[PDB]
RNA sequence: GGUAGUAGCAAAUAUUCAAAUGAGAACUUUGAAGGCCGAAGAGGGGAAAGGUUCCAUGUGAACGGCACUUGCACAUGGGUU
RNA sequence: GUCUCCAAGGUGAACAGCCUCUGGUCGAUGGAACAAUGUAGGCAAGGGAAGUCGGCAAAAUGGAUCCGUAACUUCGGGAAA
RNA sequence: AAACGACUCUCGGCAACGGAUAUCUCGGCUCUCGCAUCGAUGAAGAACGUAGCGAAAUGCGAUACUUGGUGUGAAUUGCAGA
């Protein structure tokens, strides 16, 4: 099917004692996981926002928790090997700030 | 398709370095299209090829 | 260097000349035994020694 | 050519065979070991499983110093097993021959299994190593042939 | 020490010539099976008796054995529970056996009658300094 | 340091090709070659090596000259004269 | 041959995201981000030494101690006023 | 290992160390884990050389301003005592 | 229950690796014989060029894998053209 969800992942736990030169490109793993096991899909792909976001603060000051946007897409092409698709991007982060903030349902 | 002689090519034209040349992403057929500097002179006139501040 | 000697220059030229595969034809002449040019040379691998 | 093992049945038999390819005997042999006496079948989706990742060729023979996983149990109780990628995918590119071979011979694909295949060592080629004390060393390749054969069960 | 120094130097005499089974070695360290004697209990704890909460006879602070916040790694103790002196074998939430002694008993030490006067509820998870959430609480202002 | 950094230092020609033979043997400063002993008039050649005599001996060249003089011994070097006519 | 698919691949801070091409992309090209050289440089030229390694196009095999669509490799052309 | 020319901003005495601009570059085969033993780099309560052939290694001191500076001396120094 | 399999070893068929063996030979080695002919009228050697398509070998010298005379008498040849 062909969902769109927002979710707050939660790095620094994920990325807790993690190699300096590492530690984003180990978030990056790390969200490409998740979007993994949340919408079923093997291939996922990151937006260059999002990769922005995580790489704003350099190497090693990840932010502790990513506020993303992950939109399962019926893949067009045919000689793709996976019928479906995860797109994640950013997330608006309400004034309230994330406190709060659970999963939510975007699609209309 | 690969643009290296078309970023030395826009480098040396403009008078910059070659980290400072931006080829458009979406102009790569067109722009490789190009292979003497009088064509990389006419892209950088038409915009396909600036120098980075 | 940039700076070399007309004679120099010449015994370049012909190693230059030389160093070519042969033409393609001479493997078909009868009672050929030539496979390729045996006397190739790479700037890098074996040096002139002039 | 003459195979180093022919079909019992010819007519109803395919072959496939590679000279000099550019992979390692051993890990081919181990390939090979495991896939003998295999429906074609079962045979292609082993060695899928192989290249995910998610089934292991057992290293039996040449195994010094081999490490040990949990996918290979059922194979080899030692545990003995690697994923040699290669070698599976030179192997299933044979085997995708000699099942177009049997569709131009006119057999049905759901009965074969492969009913021989082998590996040998082909030429070795050379080349070296700079050791300590300006010293030169071999640095040598060890490509193999393959043959396979498929038969029609029964 | 070239080449490291956290080892035995010498393991062994020219003669005989093997490696006995009585040299240091380095291999697997921890759990190995063990056996324990003489650990004495200093409380029975029943669930919904009265003698399960840590309350004593000098401290009356109403409080339960649970520490503040829970168990570090085990969680909240609600059914019947052992206080033993000492250490016992094992990590948290590993399972033990209790054995009946298989000696006489009859030393000071073990025939001794021991009078619980205070048992510590603080957190363990840092330098607790409160015995319960309400004493906190009444400490920050919050109630 | 007399080893492999002495060999970095390696860019002043001892020899250039000699005029004469044309080995790399022409010594520079003494200005005559090690090969042929050039510029002396006479070829630099020794007895005690027969492999080196053989290397360079009559007969290993072109013989532009040479190789006609047998041709014309054995028409007692005629000269100025051609076949009957046709 | 055994050794053995073993010893090893670890200095010079570091890569990531999207797209293009391609049978095949961690390694080719474009863009974006995050870093380094920090002007007695990992920048820009010369002397010696090398001799075509320079530039364009294309690429079976070998080589580039993994890989390559790639290249100081290979093949065909051009270039030093 | 191999001669030489050009040489920005900040801090700072300073072509010291550190950061940055132009220019260059992410080229050192990659992925997973974080056992022993190693290599490189730290910390460690109380004691303070008891270690060791031997204070080996490490630690301690360190810039600038002010006060002050002994024996000895070839009268110059010692002295940053 | 030490059976089936894996490993090691061993024997046999086949297939690999490698180039021994056998049969060859426009080459070598040895003996014997005939002749006497390099160069300032520029030798030997050394360099560079030269073919429609050649790098090497062989040949040749800007008349450059050959010019001319004579003999023989229908080719050269890998391809193309004359
Ligand atoms: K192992
Ligand atoms: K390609
Ligand atoms: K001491
Ligand atoms: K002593
Ligand atoms: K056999
Ligand atoms: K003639
Ligand atoms: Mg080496
Ligand atoms: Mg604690
Ligand atoms: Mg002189
Ligand atoms: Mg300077
Ligand atoms: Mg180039
Ligand atoms: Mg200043
Ligand atoms: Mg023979
Ligand atoms: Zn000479």
């Amino acid at each position: 099917e062909v969902v769109t969800r927002e979710y707050t992942i939660n790095l620094h736990k994920r990325l807790h004692s993690c190699t300096f030169k590492k530690k984003a490109p180990t978030a990056i793993k790390e969200i490409r996981k998740f979007a993994q096991k949340a919408m079923g899909t093997k291939d996922v792909r990151v937006d260059v926002k999002l990769n922005k976001q995580i790489w704003s603060r350099g190497i090693r000051s990840v932010p502790r928790r990513v506020r993303v946007r992950i939109a399962r897409k019926r893949n067009d092409d045919e000689d793709a090997k996976e019928e479906l698709y995860s797109l994640v991007t950013v997330a608006e982060i309400p004034a309230e700030g994330l406190k709060g903030l659970g999963t939510k349902i975007i699609e209309d | 398709v690969s643009l290296k002689l078309q970023k030395r090519l826009a480098a040396s034209v403009l008078k910059c370095g070659r980290g400072k040349v931006w080829l458009d992403p979406n102009e790569g057929n067109e722009i490789s299209m190009a292979n003497s500097r009088q064509n990389i002179r006419k892209l950088v006139k038409d915009g396909f090829i600036i120098r980075k501040p | 260097p940039s700076h070399k000697t007309f004679m120099i220059k010449k015994k370049l030229a012909k190693k230059q000349r030389q160093n070519r595969p042969i033409p393609y034809w001479i493997r078909m002449r009868t009672d050929n035994t030539i496979r390729y040019n045996a006397k190739r040379r790479h700037w890098r691998r074996t040096k002139l020694g002039f | 050519v003459k195979y180093s093992k022919e079909p019992d049945n010819p007519t109803k038999s395919c072959k496939a065979r590679g000279s000099s390819l550019r992979v390692h005997f051993k890990n081919t042999r181990e390939t090979a070991h495991a896939l003998r006496k295999m429906p074609l079948d079962k045979a292609k989706r082993y060695l899928e499983d192989v290249l995910a990742h998610k089934q292991a060729i057992p290293f039996t023979r040449f195994c010094r110093g081999v490490g040990r996983t949990a996918q290979a149990k059922n194979r080899h109780s030692s545990g003995q097993g690697r994923w040699p990628v290669k070698s599976t995918k030179f192997i299933l590119d044979l085997l995708k021959n000699a099942e177009s071979n049997a569709d131009v011979k006119g057999l049905d694909v759901d009965l074969l299994f492969i009913s021989h295949i082998q590996v040998n060592q082909a030429q070795k080629q050379r080349r070296r190593t700079y050791r300590a004390h300006g010293r030169i060393n071999p640095y040598m390749s060890h490509p193999c042939h393959i043959e396979l054969t498929l038969s029609e069960k029964e | 020490t070239h080449r490291g120094l956290r080892k035995v130097a010498c393991i062994g005499a020219w003669h005989p010539a093997r490696v006995s089974y009585t040299v240091a070695r380095a291999g697997q360290n921890g759990y190995h099976h063990r056996t324990e004697m003489n650990k004495k209990v200093y409380k029975l704890g029943k669930a919904g008796q009265e003698s399960h909460a840590a309350i004593t006879d000098f401290d009356r602070t109403e409080k339960d054995i649970t520490p503040m916040g829970g168990f570090p790694h085990y969680g909240v103790v609600k059914d019947d529970y052992l206080l033993i002196k000492g250490c016992c074998v094992g990590p948290k939430k590993r399972v033990v056996t209790l054995r009946q002694s298989l000696l006489n008993q009859t030393s000071r030490v073990a025939l001794e009658e021991i009078k619980l006067k205070f048992i510590d509820t603080s957190s363990k998870f840092g330098h607790g300094r409160f015995q319960t959430t309400q004493e906190k609480q009444k400490f920050y202002g919050r109630l | 340091g007399k080893g492999t950094g002495s060999f970095g230092k390696r860019r002043n020609k001892t020899h250039t090709l000699c005029v004469r033979c044309g080995r790399r043997s022409f010594h520079i400063q003494k200005s005559r070659c090690s090969a042929c002993a050039y510029p002396a008039a006479r070829l630099r050649k020794y007895n005690w090596s027969v492999k080196a005599l053989r290397r360079k001996t009559t007969g290993t060249g072109r013989m532009r000259y040479l190789r006609n003089v047998p041709r014309r011994f054995k028409t007692n070097f005629r000269e100025g004269t051609e076949a009957t006519p046709r």
